[PDB]
């Protein structure tokens, strides 16, 4: 070579991504007293 | 999350005024005979 070209390019890289959260009782029951004592069998897996 | 528990209690029916003819569908004189079974159109009234 004879000559050269001072070149700048872009490389993007994701880094993070949302951080979320769940209530499993207002998802899962909303706001009903009846479904929220049924779901109490299920608490370890939302703990998970 | 944030609950708030409810306070007061609404009920909305619509306004009726009358009973349901339970006297003409349950002491009715004359019934049908089954293969001519008889249909009787229920409304505005209070299912007491
Ligand atoms: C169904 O209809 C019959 C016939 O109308 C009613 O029997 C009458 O009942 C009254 C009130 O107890 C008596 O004074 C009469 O003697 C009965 N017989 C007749 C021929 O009128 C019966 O009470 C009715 N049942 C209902 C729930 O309304
Ligand atoms: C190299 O290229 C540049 C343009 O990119 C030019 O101005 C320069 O004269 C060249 N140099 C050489 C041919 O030696």
């Amino acid at each position: 070579p004879t000559n050269f070209t001072i070149s700048v390019t872009t490389e993007v890289m994701p880094v993070s991504m949302t951080k979320t959260s769940v209530d499993c009782t207002m998802y899962i029951c909303g706001d009903s007293v009846e479904c929220s004592t049924l779901l109490l069998q299920y608490g370890s897996f939302c703990t998970q | 999350n944030f609950r708030v528990q409810p306070q007061d209690t609404v009920v909305r029916f619509p306004n009726i005024t009358n009973l349901c003819p339970f006297s003409e569908v349950f002491n009715a004189t004359t019934f049908a005979s089954v293969y001519a079974w008889n249909r009787k159109r229920i409304s505005n009234c209070v299912a007491d």
